[PDB]
C-alpha cells in the first residue's frame, strides 16, 4: 500500500520567494564555455564602491539648454557667510538621483553603514585656497554659519599638488539598519544636513581666470550593506 | 547557494538539472593600477 | 512570615512555612511564553481590490481626495486606524451620518495576557475567503517601504504592477487558502507594545512607533481591469506568533466593575 | 546598620533609617558596554559628572486622595528643570550629543513622624507619557503648582488620556476607548518598588539599569524611567502635629553614553 | 515512477493548535542584537509570584468620586463579633478582579495548587493589637463567629517591629487540578471562604489617630501550575 | 460595517474544512476529576444539588 | 521547543526557517535585594 | 586623503582614516547576484490560440 | 498495541501524541480467597 500523507492548507499554490527548484521539460543539454571572457561580479557591492558624479540644481542663471543641471561648484568670489554646498542625507533626494549608492540602494529597502563622499578640485596650478568641510546629526533646526558648522564634525582642506580629500560620514544611528527613503521624514530615515564653507579666500595671481570649480563624488566604503529588496520604479521608461 | 533548502537531496541527477559545460583541454577587486 | 513585604522583595511560602504538611508536585509547562503566543488567530476583514489601487494620505485630509480605504491591513497587534499607525483604538458606536467611517482594528487577546513592556517574535499570515467559490492573490511589501501604484497596457488591456515585482506573491487555488511564514524585517530592534518618543525630532505626535511593525497584506482577484464586477467582496487575514522571548514586566488591561 | 553612606563623585548621601537597595533584573546593574549600532568613539563617563541631584517635589496633605500620583520623566526632567533640580553641566553636555545612554539610581525623600500613618509607593515603571494630556503639549513647569497631585480619574485607568493625532477630516470624527498606555492601580505594584510608610522607613531607594526599544535612543524625545510615588492609604494626624510633610528626590546616573557632536541644541 | 500515497481524511484543512511550521516566502535575513537588553521572562510564573493589591467594596458611605473601591481594611473600634474580610475563593469572584493570579488565570481553565495572601500593616508604631486570621473548607452555612473560624486553621499575629505576616491557604482537593471560575458553583470549583478577626483591640496612646490600616496581597506559592489555554475576555475593551 | 462574532478566533483550536471535505483531529484528556465514571453516587455541590 | 512534532528533521536549513542574530565580537529569579 | 581620485582608481575609507572610531560589523549578504534575480516575475499576456 | 501498522514511526514524539502522567515520587485473575 502506498505510504499515508495529510497535504496541509498550502495547496497549488506558487509562492515568488519559494526557496525550491521544479522539474525540467527537457534537460541533459550542453553549453557554449565560459571562462574566457575576465570579469565577474559576486557581489555587486564590488560594484557598488565605484566613485560616481553628483548633481545639482544650477544656480540662478537658468540657461535654456536641455537639463541645466551640473556636477561642480563655482565658487564666487565675493564674501558671505552662509555655506557653498548643503544638502541632506535621504538616499531618495534630488541630489542623489544618479549616484550609484543611490542607483543601487533606489530597489532596496534598507541598508547599514557609512558613505564617502570625496571631492576633485579642478583649477590653476598658481591658484589656492582654504576649503573646510562639515557634517551635523539632526538638530532643531539647520546649522547655517561657521560656528555651527565648526563645532559638529569637519575637516579643513588645502590645495597642493594633489587634488582631492577623502571624507567619509560617520555613521551614527539609533538603530543598526536603516531605511533608504522616508515615507515620512523620521529620525530614523534621516541623518542631518552635510556642508562645505570656504574658510580663506582663493587666492591668485593677475591674468589668470576668476572662480574655480570642484567637483563631488559619492561613494559606499567599507561596511556598506544592503538588505532585503522590493519592486522598483518603472518611472523611467516614461 | 541562491535560496534553497534543498541541504537533503535533489530528485534528478545534476546534468538533468541544469548545463555543465565542455573541455576546452574573502573577494576580490576589479582592476589594480601597476 | 514573620518577613515584611516594605522590602520590595518577597518570596513565596509552601505550606511548611508555617504549618504542617508537604509541598506539592509540579502539574504542568503550559507557561512558557514561545509556546503560548503559538496560536491561530484572525485580526481582521479586508476588502478586496480589483484595480489600479491607492493608498491614504498624511494626517490632516480634506474632502474631495480620492483614496481607496479599507483594502490595506498593517498587520501589528497594536491599534490603527485606517491602515496607518495610530495610537488609540476607535469603536464607532453611533455611525449614522456622512463621512467614511474608517477602517479600526486591535488584536483584542493578545493584551489580556500580555504583561510585558518589550516583545520579539515572528509570524504567518493565513488567508481565508468568505465569499465562496472564488480566487484570489495576495501581496505584501516590508515594513519602512510602501506599495507602487501604477499600470501599463497590454493588448488594449489595462494592467496594474501589482502582479509582478520583487516582493514574493501567492496565487490560490479554487477556493484554496494560502499561508506561509515570515521573519523579521524591521529598523528598530525589539517591537515595543509601550512608547515614549516621537517619529521625528520636533513638532511631532508623541507616542507612535512608525517603523517598528511589520508589514501589510493586500488582496486583488487576477483579472485585468476592465473586467471588474459590480458587486464587491471580502476576505480575513489571521495571525500566528513564533519563537516570541518577552522582557521587564508590566501590568494588565484594567477589568469591568462596572 | 541600616546606615549606608553613598559616595560618589563629590557628593555623599546618606539616609541613617533606611532599608536597603533594590536592583533589577540583573544583581549588578552599572555593567555595560558601548553600543553596537554607533561607529564613532563614544564619550564615556567622567568624574565630574558622577553625582546625585537632589530636587524638590510638591508636599502632601490630608485632602489628596487614594492612588494620585506624581511622575517625573527621565532625562526629560533635567531639561525643563523642576522644582530647583537641574544637570547642569549634564544638560550641557547632553544636549550636545545626538545618542544618549545611561541607567538611574534613586533614592527618594520622606520623614513622617512615630505619631503617623500612611503609605506612599515610590516605584518607577517603564515607558510611559504621564505628563500630558491629549492637546499635544507636553506640560511644563508653570502647571505644577495648581494641582499638586493628578487626582487619578478614570481615563488614565481605561487609557482614555494618551495624545492622538488629527484623523483628518475625511473621515467621520471616532469613539475612541483605549489606548496601549495606561495605569492600572491594583496592579503597580510589579515594577521595582517598596512600599515608603511611617511605620519602619524614612527614605528609601530603588535601582534600575538599561531598557529599551533599541541600542541608544535619542537625545531629547524619549523617556524610559518615569518615576511616580502615589498614596495608598490617606495620612491623619491631630492638632499639633507636623502639618504637610515635604517631599524631594535624588537622581544619580551611571555609566554616561554620549554620541554625536553638533551645535547647542536649539528647538525648532 | 512516483511513490505511491494515499491522501487521508484530512486535506487541505488548517487547525490552530496544529503544531507544525510553514515554508517562509522571503527568508534568509538577518536582525538587529538582543543581547544588551535585560530581563527575559522564560514562564510567566516568574512573573505569577509577584505582589498584587486587592480591591474591595467600599463600607456604606459611598464617595460620590471615581470607582470607590478600596484596597485597604479600615478596622472599627467598637465591639462586634463578626469578621472584618471574609471572601471566597473562586478566582472570578469580584474580590479577585485585578490580582495577578486572577488575571492571568482569567484567560487559562485550569490550574494547581496554593495561593499564598500576605497582609502589610500600616499604623502608628505606638498602636499595637492582635489579629488571627482564619481559613475553613466548605462546609453547609458559612462559619461566621469566633469558635466556627477558631476550630479550623488559623494563625494570630502580632504587632511589632516587622509589618507583615506571609500567610498560605493550604490545598486540600478532591482532584488534583482545580477550575478557574465556576459556571455552576460546585464543590470543584470553590474551596471555602476566608476570613480575619480582630481577636483583642487595638491599643494606642491619647492624641494618635483611631482606626488604623492593614493592605491585602495575592501572589502564587510553589506549587502553583497553570494549563490549557482559552479564549480571552474582551470586556475590557468596551 | 459587517457584524462578525468572536468565534472565528480565539485561543482554543478551530479548523476550516475544504469544498465538501471532512475535518477530523484525535483529542486528548482534559478533566479536572481522575478517571471517567459510568455511575456515580454523589452530588454537584455540597447540599441542595439533584444527586447523581 | 515550543510546540512541534519534528523529531525526525525538518525540510529547509535553520538560516532559512528563521532569522538568525549578527556578531557583537532551573529557571531564574528577578532581581535581588542586596 | 591626501589621495587624488583622478588615477582613476580609489579604494573606500573607514571611519578611521581621518576620524577616531572603529569599523561596523557586517550586516547581511542580500548582494549577491545568483540570489538577488531569483525571484518570480510576469513579463507579459497572451491571447490564446485556438485555430491553425 | 490496538490496531495500528506503525512498525515504521509515528511522526510527533509521543508527549504531544497523547497524554503522560505525573510523578508522584500470561495474565492474572481477579480476587483470591484467602
Amino acid at each position: 500500500g502506498p505510504i499515508p500523507t495529510a497535504p496541509r492548507e498550502n495547496s497549488l499554490m506558487f509562492l515568488s520567494t519559494l526557496p525550491d527548484d521544479t522539474v525540467p521539460a527537457y534537460g541533459n543539454v550542453r553549453t557554449p564555455p565560459v571562462n574566457y571572457l575576465p570579469g565577474e561580479i559576486t557581489d555587486l557591492l564590488q560594484l557598488a564602491r565605484i566613485p560616481t558624479l553628483m548633481a545639482f540644481e544650477r544656480v540662478p542663471e537658468p540657461v535654456p539648454a536641455s537639463d541645466t543641471y551640473v556636477p561642480y561648484v563655482a565658487v564666487p568670489t565675493q564674501f558671505d557667510d552662509r555655506p557653498l554646498i548643503s544638502f541632506p542625507i535621504t538616499l531618495s533626494d534630488p541630489v542623489y538621483q544618479n549616484t550609484l549608492v543611490g542607483a543601487i540602494s533606489s530597489n532596496f529597502a534598507n541598508y547599514r553603514g557609512c558613505i564617502q563622499i570625496t571631492l576633485t578640485f579642478c583649477g590653476p596650478m598658481m591658484a589656492r585656497g582654504k576649503f573646510l568641510l562639515s557634517y551635523s546629526p539632526p538638530n532643531g533646526t539647520q546649522p547655517q554659519t561657521l560656528s555651527e558648522a565648526m563645532q559638529c564634525t569637519y575637516s579643513i582642506w588645502d590645495i597642493g599638488l594633489n587634488s582631492s580629500w577623502t571624507f567619509v560620514v560617520p555613521y551614527i544611528s539609533p538603530s543598526d539598519y536603516r531605511e533608504t527613503r522616508a515615507i515620512t521624514n523620521s529620525v530614523y530615515s534621516a541623518d542631518g544636513w552635510f556642508s562645505l564653507h570656504k574658510l580663506t579666500k582663493i587666492t591668485l595671481p593677475p591674468d589668470c581666470p576668476q572662480s574655480p570649480c570642484i567637483l563631488f563624488f559619492a561613494s559606499a566604503g567599507e561596511d556598506y550593506t544592503l538588505r532585503l529588496p522590493v519592486d522598483c520604479n518603472p518611472s523611467y521608461v516614461f | 547557494r541562491g535560496n534553497n533548502g534543498n541541504m537533503t537531496f535533489n530528485y534528478y541527477a545534476n546534468t538533468y538539472q541544469n548545463s555543465v559545460d565542455f573541455s576546452t583541454s574573502i573577494l576580490n577587486p576589479l582592476g589594480y593600477l601597476k | 512570615s514573620t518577613d515584611n513585604a516594605e522590602t520590595g522583595v518577597i518570596e513565596a511560602g509552601n505550606t511548611d512555612t508555617d504549618f504542617s504538611g508537604e509541598l506539592a508536585a509540579p502539574g504542568s509547562n503550559h507557561t512558557n511564553v514561545k509556546f503560548l503566543f503559538d496560536r491561530s488567530r484572525l485580526l481582521n476583514v479586508i476588502k478586496v481590490l480589483e484595480k489600479d489601487a491607492v493608498f491614504p494620505r498624511p494626517f490632516p485630509t480634506q474632502e474631495g481626495a480620492q483614496q481607496d480605504d479599507g483594502y490595506f491591513c498593517l498587520l501589528t497587534p497594536r491599534p490603527t486606524v485606517a491602515s496607518r499607525p495610530a495610537t488609540r483604538f476607535g469603536l464607532y458606536a453611533n455611525p449614522s451620518g456622512s463621512g467614511v467611517l474608517a477602517n479600526t482594528s486591535l488584536d483584542f487577546n493578545f493584551y489580556s495576557l500580555a504583561c510585558f513592556t518589550y516583545f520579539r517574535s515572528d509570524l504567518e499570515v493565513t488567508v481565508v475567503s468568505l465569499e465562496p467559490d472564488l480566487e484570489f492573490a495576495v501581496g505584501w511589501f516590508p515594513s519602512g517601504s510602501e506599495y507602487q501604484a501604477s499600470s501599463f497596457v497590454y493588448d488594449q488591456l489595462h494592467v496594474p504592477f501589482h502582479f509582478t515585482g520583487r516582493t514574493p506573491r501567492a496565487f490560490a487555488s479554487k477556493g484554496g487558502k494560502v499561508s506561509f511564514v515570515l521573519p523579521w524585517n524591521s529598523v528598530s530592534s525589539v517591537l515595543p507594545v509601550r512608547w515614549g518618543g516621537a517619529s521625528k525630532l520636533s513638532s511631532a505626535t508623541r507616542g507612535l512607533p512608525a517603523h517598528a511593525d511589520w508589514g501589510t497584506i493586500y488582496a486583488f482577484v487576477p483579472r485585468p481591469n476592465e473586467k471588474k464586477s459590480t458587486a464587491v467582496k471580502h476576505v480575513a487575514v489571521y495571525i500566528r506568533y513564533k519563537n516570541a522571548r518577552a522582557w521587564c514586566p508590566s501590568m494588565l488591561p484594567f477589568r469591568s466593575y462596572k | 546598620d541600616r546606615v549606608t553612606t553613598q559616595t560618589a563623585g563629590n557628593t555623599a548621601i546618606n539616609t541613617q533609617s533606611s532599608l536597603g537597595v533594590l536592583c533589577a533584573y540583573v544583581e549588578d546593574p552599572t555593567k555595560s558596554d558601548p553600543p553596537s549600532s554607533s561607529t564613532d568613539q563614544p564619550t564615556t563617563t567622567f568624574t565630574a559628572i558622577d553625582r546625585w541631584y537632589t530636587g524638590r517635589l510638591n508636599s502632601w496633605t490630608k485632602a489628596v486622595k487614594t492612588f494620585s500620583f506624581q511622575a517625573v520623566p527621565l532625562p526629560g526632567a533635567f531639561l525643563s528643570r523642576q522644582g530647583g533640580l537641574n544637570g547642569g553641566a549634564f544638560t550641557a553636555t547632553l544636549h550636545r550629543h545626538f545618542l544618549m545612554k545611561c541607567g538611574w539610581q534613586v533614592q527618594v525623600q520622606c520623614n513622617l513622624t512615630q505619631f503617623h500613618q500612611g503609605a506612599l509607593l515610590v516605584a518607577m515603571v517603564p515607558e510611559t507619557t504621564l505628563d500630558v494630556k491629549p492637546d499635544g503639549k507636553a506640560k511644563s513647569l508653570q502647571e505644577l503648582n495648581e494641582e499638586q497631585w493628578v487626582e487619578m480619574s478614570d481615563d488614565y485607568r481605561t487609557g482614555k488620556n494618551m495624545p492622538f493625532q488629527s484623523l483628518g477630516t475625511y473621515y467621520r470624527p471616532p469613539n475612541w476607548t483605549w489606548g496601549p498606555n495606561f495605569i492600572n492601580p491594583y496592579q503597580v505594584t510589579v515594577f521595582p518598588h517598596q512600599i515608603l510608610n511611617a511605620r519602619t522607613s524614612t527614605s528609601v531607594d530603588i535601582n534600575v539599569p538599561y531598557i529599551g526599544e533599541t541600542p541608544t535612543q535619542s537625545s531629547e524625545t524619549q523617556n524610559s524611567w518615569t518615576l511616580l510615588v502615589m498614596v495608598l492609604v490617606p495620612l491623619d494626624y491631630k492638632e499639633g502635629a507636623t502639618t504637610d510633610p515635604e517631599i524631594t528626590f535624588s537622581v544619580r546616573p551611571t555609566s554616561p553614553y554620549f554620541n554625536g557632536l553638533r551645535n547647542r541644541y536649539t528647538a525648532g
